RNA sequence: UUUGGCAUAGUUCC
């Protein structure tokens, strides 16, 4: 159930929609402009 | 002396002038009841206020 | 018949 090397995150999980909701006028939460920032440095 | 029944209370009572107050805190601002109204979105649980 | 949030201040009751 917990193998040591997978606690090096490699892949990273993205929540869906439902934990980061829009806002209504569209506003974005503090998890998904984490979530871009991460994402650009990535590809980056 | 009594109201209702016109007879005299048996204890002398203390009445006199005294300078009341009404306070800003009224009944028709306090009082709030819910039965299945609006919903939060982020837990899906009733709305706070 | 449709739903904003974060912060700060004041007040009520133990």
């Amino acid at each position: 159930y917990a193998r040591p090397e997978w606690m090096i995150v490699t892949v990273l999980p993205v929540p869906p929609l439902s934990v980061r909701p829009a806002v209504v006028a569209r506003n974005q939460d503090d998890l998904t402009h984490k979530l871009a920032d991460i994402v650009k440095i990535n590809n980056q | 002396y009594n109201g209702f029944t016109g007879r005299k209370i048996t204890s002398q009572i203390f009445i006199g002038p005294t300078y009341y107050q009404r306070l800003k805190h009224m009944v028709d601002d306090k009082i709030h009841s819910r039965a299945r109204g609006p919903i939060q979105i982020l837990n899906r649980q009733p709305m706070e206020g």
